[PDB]
RNA sequence: GCGGCCCCCUGGACGAAGACUGACGCUCAGGUGCGAAAGCGUGGGGAGCAAACAGGAUUAGAUACCCUGGUAGUCCACGCCGUAAACGAUGUCGACUUGGAGGUUGUGCCCUUGAGGCGUGGCUUCCGGAGCUAACGCGUUAAGUCGACCGCCUGGGGAGUA
């Protein structure tokens, strides 16, 4: 997006604030997906691969590290 | 020698290259310094350095125009606005504020195919 | 949490600017219903109301454009 | 009988010939048979994007209970008056009162 | 979709009284209003096919009720099929 | 509309005809009619300068007014005529004041439908105005060139101007061959598409209906000789020659736009 | 299969309390209708992408991947095709048989006493109990225990070809 620096003001934590507006925004990700063309089933196996990613490490995380290792 | 003292400085980097373009206010540019210029061919296009060397000789080819304090807009992806930044003021200036102003569709048209390779 | 199901409206409507300010981002995005907790209806309901008044100038689409 | 929330624009310089357009916007409606149930004029403000490279529209709000054929018509002046700018027509439940 | 009040001018065309809603003429009754609304819609749009299987499934229970009655009482069944005029 | 016609015969077995209800079965209305002599391509040195035309039906001209020089007065549609002169059906239009007119009739067109001309009436299809009242982005027909010359442009069945730009006194017209144009705001138009739009699906099937058309036989450069066109002569079908007209000037490619003082209103050049 | 916004026309499902008809039901050979993409027909459109194609590379070779171009096509209307890993590889309807977590959409009661708790529905996702199964796994949405009706299979190849 913008960010504007005021005056006494450090430009390190300036760029610093730059790339955390860049990270928020979302210019990397979405460039990253709008690279090169997904056709929909692609984008489908994606969502839903990832969504059994995130239950597979969650259950996995809610009830299997509630019993120790060693 | 036109003295305008403040200005704007377009920063486009894809991943195969980095120019910095210094313009005016109004969009009038002043002369540019890609990092594929100054040497650096091929592999050492796309690098960090080549930004940092670009951004370099585009700070000392203006000096004839009084630049004494601009804008940083940066466009694109890969590896250009954070190193170009950063020697954006080690070559010295006033960089007052900055923004990423990168194109992005709202679902508009088809990019080109997946490299499989 | 939400503020829609703790205040009672029957529908979260577009004229309301100072939380349809408040529930985009400052980049012009709508914020998800992941990170606020808004409920789903809610959710639909605000996302509507931001794009019909997204096309009456009253928010802007991103900020960057002229 | 739909009831309907007319929100449109106007240009920034025209806001004196934005009222007796509303009147005979009024001879629009109650003419045929239709009941004006808000007139809430937010005037000019700022805009969020230059339509037509202008800032500072002329926001007009009118709520309406009404037949749809004279809404049909009323778009066919929306269109073609060159003074409103950007115009939608809304259907609601009921016919509402506060701000 | 054939709103409430004609509904109730028809079920006080048709039925024994005012609120006797389920008998058999009367649900004839509503189909073939509706059906014939319904005929003024299609003759535009020529391909709302979601709309066509609503049609074709209420078509295909005016003829279930037709045939029931015309199975259960006959004396009945040529009064409606000359009352609401369709041809079988 | 379109239909085809069923095979009995060669003649029949190609024909795909447009039937349309909506024409006036009748003869035509009298006193806007005159006779039309055909000339079979003969000027008055009576040598041919066109060739391939002569013969076909007689036929009478229909008197169409295209100026539309009554203001403020409306007019209803009376019924639609078949013209031999032109590719669009006309419409016999009846004022209130006791006028009859022939018109061209636009495609949303029937019997009974109301028109009026001026610079006040409407944009409703079929009324007349100048081009300062039309919006930008709009669709219209039988466009004038010139300031009460008549209406020149887009007047074949089917065709329509889409106005594209308003610099000050021009008009920026989008054409049907693609060329673009600045034409005066002051100039009448009428509003829609000009109507009979499936003139273009019709087939004739055989030779006879061209010929009575009022078209003649047309003969290929290779089978004439070499004096009567330059791909004349050969032992058996040679060509070996650029393709030419029967007048030397090379055909297939070669632009003659030469007219040098109208360049002024052409923005853009067909493509 | 459907993805900005708005209106016009319209199908269907769900929930509450009732009111009404009174077995009107289920399944379906043949038949008919809908049926992604590609493809065909005539007419418009044509930005981006891109079969075919051309050039540059790589390679032993490379009419492939990679790169630079690029015509059909993709788009709209009206007709045709009738196929797919048309895939929960699971016919449709109905019944019975402990659970826990979740999602979405309702509704009833109590205190809204306070973002509440308390019960009844519909659709849907995950793990598992009995039971079943060659095992994998399914597991109240069954591949469990049953009933009705339809379709289908009989070694692989020939071949869903003549």
């Amino acid at each position: 997006p913008v960010i504007k620096v005021r005056e006494n003001e450090p430009f390190d934590v300036a760029l610093r604030r730059f790339k955390r507006s860049c990270e928020k925004a979302g210019v990397l990700a979405e460039v990253r997906r709008r690279e090169f063309y997904e056709k929909p089933t692609t984008e489908r196996k994606r969502a839903k691969a990832s969504a059994v990613k995130r239950h597979a490490k969650k259950l996995a995380r809610e009830n299997a590290r509630r019993t120790r290792l060693y | 020698r036109k003295q305008v003292s403040d200005g704007v400085a377009h920063i486009h980097a894809s991943f195969n290259n980095t120019i910095v373009t210094i313009t005016d206010r109004q969009g009038n540019a002043l002369g540019w310094a890609t990092a594929g210029g100054s040497g650096f061919r091929g592999s050492r296009k796309s690098t960090p350095f080549a930004a940092q060397v670009a951004a370099e000789r585009c700070a000392d080819a203006v000096k004839e125009y009084g630049i004494k304090n601009l804008e940083v807009m940066v466009k694109g992806p890969g590896p250009g606005r954070e190193s170009t930044i950063r020697a954006l003021n080690a070559a010295g200036f006033r960089i007052t504020n900055i923004t990423d102003v990168t194109p992005i569709p709202h679902n508009g048209c088809r990019p080109p195919k997946k490299r499989r390779v | 949490f939400c503020r829609f199901t703790a205040e009672g409206v029957q529908e979260i409507d577009y004229k309301d600017i100072a939380t349809l300010k408040n529930y985009i981002t400052e980049s012009g995005k709508i914020v998800p219903s992941r990170i606020t907790g808004t409920r789903a209806k809610y959710q639909r309901q605000l996302a509507r109301a931001i794009k019909r008044a997204r096309y009456l100038s009253l928010l802007p689409y991103t900020d960057r454009h002229q | 009988m739909r009831h309907y929330e007319i929100v449109f624009m106007v240009h920034p310089d025209q806001s004196e010939q934005v009222p007796g357009m509303i009147e005979r916007y009024t001879a629009a409606i109650t003419g045929a048979e239709g009941k004006i149930h808000r007139l809430e004029d937010w005037g000019r403000r700022q805009l969020a994007y230059p339509i037509n490279k202008l800032h500072k529209a002329h926001y007009v709000l009118m709520n309406v209970e009404a037949p749809q054929e004279v809404i049909d018509e009323l778009e066919t002046t929306f269109r073609f008056n060159d003074a409103v700018i950007r115009s939608m027509v809304m259907r609601t439940k009921h016919a509402v009162t506060e701000a | 979709s054939l709103s409430t009040e004609a509904t109730a001018k028809i079920v006080s065309e048709f039925g024994r009284d005012a609120n006797d809603t389920g008998s058999t003429e009367v649900q004839v009754a509503l189909l073939t209003a509706q059906i014939n609304h319904l005929q003024g819609h299609f003759a535009e749009h020529k391909k709302d096919h979601h709309s066509r299987r609503g049609l074709l499934r209420m078509v295909s229970q005016r003829r279930k009720l037709l045939d029931y009655l015309k199975r259960k009482d006959v004396a009945r069944y040529t009064q409606l099929i000359e009352r609401l005029g369709l041809r079988r | 509309a379109v239909v085809k016609c069923k095979p009995t015969s060669p003649g029949r077995r190609h024909v795909v005809k447009v039937v349309n209800p909506e024409l006036h079965k009748g003869k035509p209305f009298a006193p806007l009619l005159e006779k039309n002599s055909k000339s079979g391509g003969r000027n008055n040195n009576g040598r041919i300068t066109t060739r391939h035309i002569g013969g076909g039906h007689k036929q009478a001209y229909r008197i169409v007014d295209f100026k539309r020089n009554k203001d403020g007065i409306p007019a209803v549609v009376e019924r639609l005529e078949y013209d031999p002169n032109r590719s669009a059906n006309i419409a016999l239009v009846l004022y209130k004041d006791g006028e009859r007119r022939y018109i061209l009739a636009p495609k949303g067109l029937k019997a009974g439908d109301q028109i009026q001309s001026g610079v006040d009436a409407a944009i409703k299809p079929g009324n007349t105005l100048p081009m300062r009242n039309i919006p930008v982005g709009s669709t219209v027909h039988n466009v004038e060139m010139k300031p009460g010359k008549g209406g020149q442009l887009a007047r074949s069945a089917g065709t329509y101007v889409q106005i594209v730009a308003r610099d000050g006194a021009y008009v920026t017209l989008r054409l049907r061959s693609g060329e673009m144009r600045k034409v005066e705001a002051d100039c009448r138009a009428t509003l829609g598409e000009v109507g009979n739009a499936e003139h273009m699906l019709r087939v004739l099937g055989k030779a006879g209906a061209a010929r009575w058309r009022g078209v003649r036989p047309t003969v290929r450069g290779t089978a004439m000789n070499p004096v009567d066109h330059p791909h004349g002569g050969g032992e058996g079908r040679n060509f070996g020659k650029h393709p030419v007209t029967p007048w030397g000037v090379q055909t297939k490619g070669k632009k003659t736009r030469s007219n040098k003082r109208t360049d002024k209103f052409i923005v853009r050049r067909r493509s």
